[PDB]
């Protein structure tokens, strides 16, 4: 019933600035104080700051290593939350998180690069002409930038036996990222596998059928 | 700037023990301390605030304890589903701070990986690049050899693996590797296998096909 719902991420040049919301719902906004934690990947979480309630004057504190370039504000009217990002390094880069104190939102991520946005190819993993009966199919989203890629399989109908390995940095600096199913070996002929792909950063949207080759 | 260091850094159990993570605050936060669960790809969860204050809708079997500098989180029955990472704040002076956070695995018996073998589609071949898949499903402990020999040659810097966290259920890891072959080299050779060398299988498993059959 509590919703924080993030927005704004994506990818930016060094130096540069971009400004993240918060759409809160489900809780009476303007009595809690909001807060941004933000987390690199495969390392620990970081508090950004915290903006308290009007009755506080809107006293705002930040982390020593953002103080100067980050700007938390709140709308009571909206029941959103925000944090301006100025002056933006490499080492900002990381999912940033918005919490009343209690909940977080599911994260939006901050790239800070000057490598160019580019979008996915989506390949059939096929599965092989085998009698033992579980089999296994996939697609390969391959060459993108930035992260990240989402992977459903039949838009979200299917989740069981399902393996979304994380992306892995391409010597050319370039993501790619692989999804796979087991599924009973005798659904093979008869129904559909199509996994679908969002690269939102690049506007990328797939669906592609996984089936056996001929 | 208040320190949180949490012991251990990460944590083999199994389940249905007893897990035990303490956190050292390097001053006085009198009860002001948080408990976090992160399972992988998901956001925080608030379990335990004010040291020994259980979130609403959180299992009894989280428990926090503490006062001063000293503090604990208590797993009573570990489940499968509690694979994640865990961190303790200090919430008393500004600026908060996280603890580096405590990884927590799970120890299973012994579940030999399925193996499969993928050809690069014709799709791709047209881009002048071929990617060949091993998948190793389903297996543990996570420590894996994936070796790719075409046409008898152990192919090396031409790879990169993936594994997955600890399944919530079955507490498997799943691993694939792909090889990055130029469309030239792939369609001068025959065939592409991976050989899985794994604890829970008597002798290395080899997946393989011919270029076309």
């Amino acid at each position: 019933e509590v919703q924080l719902v993030e927005s704004g991420g994506g990818l930016v040049q060094p130096g540069g600035s971009l400004k993240l919301s918060c759409a809160a719902s489900g809780f009476t906004f303007s009595n809690y104080w909001m807060n941004w934690v933000r987390q690199a990947s495969g390392k620990g979480l970081e508090w950004v700051g915290e903006i308290r309630s009007k009755s506080n004057n809107y006293a705002t504190h930040y982390a020593e290593s953002v103080k100067g370039r980050f700007t938390i504000s709140r709308d009571d009217s909206k029941n959103t939350a925000y944090l301006q990002m100025n002056s933006l390094k490499t080492e900002d880069t990381a999912v940033y998180y918005c919490s009343n104190r209690y909940y977080y939102g599911q994260g939006t991520l901050v790239t800070v690069s000057s490598a160019s946005t580019k979008g996915p190819s989506v390949f059939p993993l096929a599965p092989s002409s085998k009698s033992t009966g579980t089999a296994a199919l996939g697609c390969l989203v391959k060459d993108y930038f930035p992260e990240p890629v989402t992977v459903s399989w039949n838009s979200g109908a299917l989740t069981s036996g399902v393996h979304t390995f994380p992306a892995v940095l391409q010597s050319s600096g370039l993501y790619s990222l692989s999804s796979v199913v087991t599924v009973p070996s005798s659904s093979l002929g008869t129904q559909t596998y199509i996994c679908n792909v969002n690269h939102k950063p690049s506007n990328t949207k797939v669906d592609k059928k996984v089936e056996p080759k001929s | 700037d208040i320190q949180m260091t949490q012991s251990p850094s990460s944590l083999s159990a199994s389940v249905g023990d007893r897990v035990t993570i303490t956190c050292k605050a390097s001053q006085d936060v009198n009860t002001a301390v948080a408990w976090y669960q992160q399972k992988p790809g998901k956001a925080p969860k608030l379990l335990i605030y004010w040291a020994s204050t259980r979130h609403t809708g959180v299992p009894s079997r989280f428990s926090g304890s503490g006062s001063g500098t000293d503090f604990t989180f208590t797993i009573s029955s570990l489940q499968p589903e509690d694979i994640a990472t865990y961190y303790c704040l200090q919430y008393i002076n500004y600026p908060y701070t996280f603890g580096q956070g405590t990884k927590l695995e799970i120890k299973r018996t012994v579940a030999a990986p399925s193996v499969f073998i993928f050809p690069p589609s014709d799709e791709q071949l047209k881009s002048g690049t071929a990617s060949v898949v091993c998948l190793l499903n389903n297996f543990y402990p996570r420590e894996a050899k994936v070796q790719w020999k075409v046409d008898n040659a152990l192919q090396s810097g031409n790879s990169q693996e993936s594994v997955t966290e600890q399944d919530s259920k079955d507490s498997t890891y799943s691993l694939s590797s792909t090889l990055t072959l130029s469309k030239a080299d792939y369609e001068k050779h025959k065939v592409y296998a991976c050989e899985v060398t794994h604890q829970g299988l008597s002798s290395p498993v080899t997946k393989s096909f011919n270029r076309g059959e």
